């Protein structure tokens, strides 16, 4: 039962530049028989590789595959702006079962941008349902990579907020993320000042969005 | 051309068992195995099993050999592969998948349909609470406890699609589904606007227009 | 109304804790034998009332709990449970 | 002011329950940190919140229980009960 590990994390390089990405097997794949597919968010998988090398009909000239053994390798010359997805390499050597591997992102490569932060109290038409939920927005940001921690009276809160990210965005190609501290309303107004504090590669010194219970 | 097509989008209750048809189209039905394969929103694509649509013999992976069943029909040309028993984890889209081999063999998949969303959960549908986000100034919606997806959230019937983010769902611990959909305004724009989140959960038909107001006091 | 509830007032309805354990049907006879309904799941799943609800009757059958039941994959659906009556 | 009661209201007297498990020290601590006490069993013994108040701590340490206790009660520390803050 050989296992399909995707050394790439996330491939991030900007359009047209050259994407490389790394599928290695367990063990030896008989007779070269590996895969590559390309699945578009909320699409089926397309076929793009067969017998390590050899291109599907009807699949641009820029995809590329090749390896052997246990090292295959899929390339793209240039980055086309549909080649932004995820990819999968399948083995069908030694099979039952055909297993498949865990999939690499393609992203894409664009300049540092800040995080604009918004922290936002519930409203009052939620402080009477006997909840609480106070949410911090980050807006338009690159890297993903960002480390968002609630302060209630600057006390760190552990195990009390959810976290959302959304897709690439189709005009600046950054992310968006939401974090939502969700306590009791007893909790709420036993204490004053409510903090969002926001790490990130865009800025210099970690930004405080607060308010007070008012 | 070859088609392969699922009436998919099936949220059921664990305990239950849920059957995802595939009708497939374009090539010899009787000539090659239709494989099913199971994508998890944290595990990755695992081969399932198989069918022979000119025997009715069936060859299933480990974690799913008798716990799963596949059947199919010569006459509307259909491979059904049915999960009994369901439970929380088996949440996941289910591909079908035609390989291009013949017979008793294995090889690349072929053709692939679209896939079969299946959320297994003991919730119950619950229409949505919208709670206002007050006031680049931004302001948005919290939708809260609602179940199942989709809800669709719009702001102003779907005027402004600038600066809007509608974050994917958040499952919490009561089992209920939540989101936030916020956009970024001009602060020129606080007084002579009033701002609509129009919220529409389709299971439950609940449509709400909530009015984001700029805080008062 | 609320002092002549002696139980949980919430919206408007009083619910009545019953400590004896009887099946579904029992519960629902003695709800309806005292004018009143198991509680709705929904109307009191996002409330501070589950801590009082826990693992007690629910108006559609399935009891009330905090998470999400993970496997049921038990038929016999026969337990005694706590109930409150509305 | 019953309706900022978002728990068991009795004459005046706001009992919040705490579906959290803690030791007798520790929900007396828990209990003074929001300005309450423990419920007291002689309050409750014969009244309807008895059935809410069941295996949950008092204010003698000894937890509250429908009968008087069965005279072998030995060590009450070390165990987690819940408790409510009135």
């Amino acid at each position: 039962e050989i296992v399909l590990t995707q050394s790439p994390g996330t491939l991030s390089l900007s359009p047209g530049e050259r994407a490389t990405l790394s599928c290695r097997a367990s063990q030896t794949v008989s007779s070269n028989f590996l895969a590559w597919y390309q699945r578009k968010p909320g699409q089926a998988p397309r076929l793009l590789i067969y017998g390590a090398s050899s291109r599907a009909t009807g699949i641009p000239d820029r995809f590329s595959g090749s390896g052997s053994g246990t090292d295959f390798t899929l390339t793209i010359s240039r980055l086309e702006p549909e080649d932004f997805a995820v990819y999968y390499c399948l083995q069908y050597g030694n099979s039952p079962p055909p297993t498949f591997g865990q999939g690499t992102k393609v992203e894409i490569k664009r300049t540092v941008a800040a995080p604009s932060v918004f922290i936002f109290p519930p409203s009052d038409e939620q402080l009477k349902s006997g909840t609480a939920s106070v949410v911090c927005l980050l807006n338009n940001f690159y890297p993903r990579e960002a480390k968002v921690q609630w302060k209630v009276d600057n006390a760190l809160q552990s195990g009390n907020s959810q976290e959302s990210v959304t897709e690439q965005d189709s005009k600046d190609s950054t992310y968006s993320l939401s974090s939502t501290l969700t306590l009791s309303k007893a909790d709420y107004e036993k204490h004053k000042v409510y903090a969002c504090e926001v790490t990130h590669q865009g800025l210099s010194s970690p930004v405080t969005k607060s308010f007070n219970r008012g | 051309q070859v088609q392969l097509v699922q009436s998919g989008a099936e949220v059921k209750k664990p305990g239950a068992s849920v059957k995802v048809s595939c009708k497939a189209s374009g090539y010899t039905f009787t000539g090659y195995y239709i494989h099913w394969v199971r994508q998890a929103p944290g595990q990755g694509l695992e081969w399932m099993g198989r069918i022979n649509p000119n025997t009715g013999g069936t060859n299933y992976a480990q974690r799913f050999r008798g716990r799963v069943t596949m059947t199919r029909d010569t006459s509307i040309s259909t491979a059904y592969m049915e999960l009994s028993r369901l439970r929380s984890d088996d949440t996941a889209v289910f591909y079908c998948a035609k390989i291009y081999c013949r017979g008793d063999c294995y090889s690349y998949f072929d053709y692939w349909g679209q896939g079969t969303l299946v959320t297994v959960s003991s919730a119950s549908t619950k229409g949505p609470s919208v709670f206002p986000l007050a006031p680049t100034a931004a302001l948005g919606c919290l939708v809260k406890d609602y179940f199942p997806e989709p809800v669709t959230v719009s702001w102003n019937s779907g005027a402004l699609t600038s600066g809007v983010h509608t974050f994917p769902a958040v499952l919490q611990s009561s089992g209920l589904y939540s989101l936030s959909s916020v956009v970024t305004v001009p602060s020129s724009s606080l007084g002579t606007q009033t701002y609509i989140c129009n919220v529409n959960h389709k299971p439950s038909n609940t449509k709400v227009d909530k009015k984001v107001e700029p805080k008062s006091c | 109304h609320k002092e002549s509830c002696n139980g949980l007032y919430y919206q408007g309805s009083c619910y009545i804790l019953h400590s004896d354990y009887k099946s579904f049907e029992d519960a629902k006879a003695n709800c309806a034998a005292e004018s009143s309904t198991l509680p709705n799941k929904s109307d009191v799943l996002t409330t501070w009332l589950i801590d009082y609800v826990e693992d007690t009757w629910g108006s559609d059958g399935n009891p009330i709990t905090k998470t999400t039941s993970d496997y049921q994959d038990s038929d016999v659906s026969q337990e005694v449970r706590k109930y409150f009556c509305t």
